[PDB]
């Protein structure tokens, strides 16, 4: 499980 | 009467939200005076995100690599710089809707309103607390990067949070508006984890006072406890210790209800040891810890 | 990820809120184009409120008895009339901030955002459902009369609620924007009571789908039930019957999760019969019924 | 218990 930088 | 999870009206913040694009990456920015603030992660691409060196990536950019859209109008970028984990894009037009504002950093246990945005477009508003472990339990989808959290103090918006990322447990992490992360997190897609959390005791007590103000009284008892015998019970249930500062904070609420703080602590102790046994408090079957004493006074 | 009680951004509505004073009574109004809408209760005083005859009270008024304040500016009233339980005050200035809008009446089980206001000044925003008994569980203090409830559909504000009063149980009653009450209530201070309420079944199912979408799966089981054996269990726990329309509404959510509606109904049946036994769903220890299928899809 | 028209 990795972090998610929630750009698009 | 009644008690709701209430957010601040979001109009003043909606007028500051813009879209920022660099390459094929798009996210939200905050336009105040002639500056647009956004997560520096906008200058990364898919492969850059595992181990980006942001100073390197930014040196390879010029002003014309940043597309800023304020509704219909494209804004002209005339300068750029990095401050910690946020980018500052200077634009040639001051935002005519800029409210009076401040950049403030909040403490764990404090609450704020989140304006969730996608492609610069406000989508919803909700109320959050900063958890003791510096995460927030938000509601955020891809594209929400750069949405901001805030309080309003009279006519003045105190910005306290900019959203950056989602942790594996589905909780959220971000920075203050000078780009400094809340908690031990970094803006790269690695295996970071939130530390263990605790329940915000002063907030649970505040909410119990709100319940009494609203006519929910069944959990009250004749007993009282000492601050230390309470704090001894708090540790076993993963509650923060209560300080005399906190007792002082709860003063006005204890005055309005006539229930001493240590009197209410005795009720909390019994709820922790026996549960609620099928009953509810202010519509909840759980002890709620995301309302501060200030939130309770303002709403009640 | 995450799931919150989320309201619509309130900016478009904040720009319509004004203060209306008649005599020593003040409350909120909604200023759209050249008309201000407010509860007709503004023309009553303390003694009038038990058994007011509003047609009598309004005939005794003229335009100059209504003081309308839009922030700093006083608005000039040039006509007045009554429509059911709301007053229409024609003013000499169209509101330059008027959004595209509609007046729509909602159904029990549907949700909307409330912008709580005092003296024409927006104070907080929260999300509400219309209960099956046509009350709402709001958060409202003296002075909140005339605050409005609404949805936003794209750029268009659909106004659905204007707040009038608090019932003895502390729940709230109001009208649509043509002044027609939701439910069997009247705008006079008598001994009215809400009828018995029920739980909104389709909404509880929607929320269970939101939970699964967010990784909460512990309440799932291998069983399925028929629509009729479910509806038989629903009645005993004061749940509304489920219709095939509702199964259809839940279609997209069952497709996204791969869990048939009647499969999820079997989980709801078991939760109703055995409780949660110390566990939580999306942060709650209760089955939540104030999210529609539409709310879930939009947020998830 | 009577209803309350919540004007000010």
């Amino acid at each position: 499980t990795f972090t998610r930088l929630q750009s698009l | 009467s009644g008690f709701r999870k209430m957010a601040f009206p979001s109009g003043k913040v909606e007028g500051c939200m813009v879209q920022v694009t660099c390459g094929t990456t798009t996210l939200n920015g905050l336009w105040l005076d002639d500056v647009v603030y956004c997560p520096r992660a906008v200058i990364c691409t898919s492969e850059d995100m595992l181990n980006p060196n942001y100073e390197d990536l930014l040196i390879r950019k010029s002003n014309h690599n940043f597309l800023v859209q304020a509704g219909n109008v494209q804004l002209r970028v005339i300068g750029h710089s990095m401050q910690n984990c946020v980018l500052k894009l200077k634009v040639d037009t001051a935002n005519p809707k800029t409210p009076k504002y401040k950049f403030v950093r909040i403490q764990p246990g404090q609450t704020f309103s989140v304006l969730a945005c996608y492609n610069g477009s406000p989508s919803g508003v909700y109320q959050c607390a900063m958890r003791p472990n510096f995460t927030i339990k938000g509601s955020f989808l891809n594209g929400s990067c750069g949405s901001v959290g805030f309080n309003i103090d009279y006519d003045c918006v105190s910005f306290c949070y900019m959203h950056h990322m989602e942790l594996p447990t589905g909780v959220h992490a971000g920075t203050d508006l000078e780009g400094n992360f809340y908690g031990p997190f970094v803006d790269r897609q690695t295996a970071q984890a939130a530390g263990t959390d605790t329940t915000i005791t002063v907030n649970v007590l505040a909410w119990l006072y709100a319940a009494v103000i609203n006519g929910d009284r069944w959990f009250l008892n004749r007993f009282t406890t000492t601050l230390n015998d309470f704090n001894l019970v708090a540790m076993k249930y993963n509650y923060e210790p209560l300080t005399q500062d906190h007792v002082d904070i709860l003063g006005p609420l204890s005055a309005q209800t006539g229930i001493a703080v240590l009197d209410m602590c005795a009720s909390l102790k019994e709820l922790l040891q026996n549960g609620m046994n099928g009953r509810t408090i202010l519509g909840s079957a759980l002890l709620e810890d995301e309302f501060t004493p200030f939130d309770v006074v303002r709403q009640c």
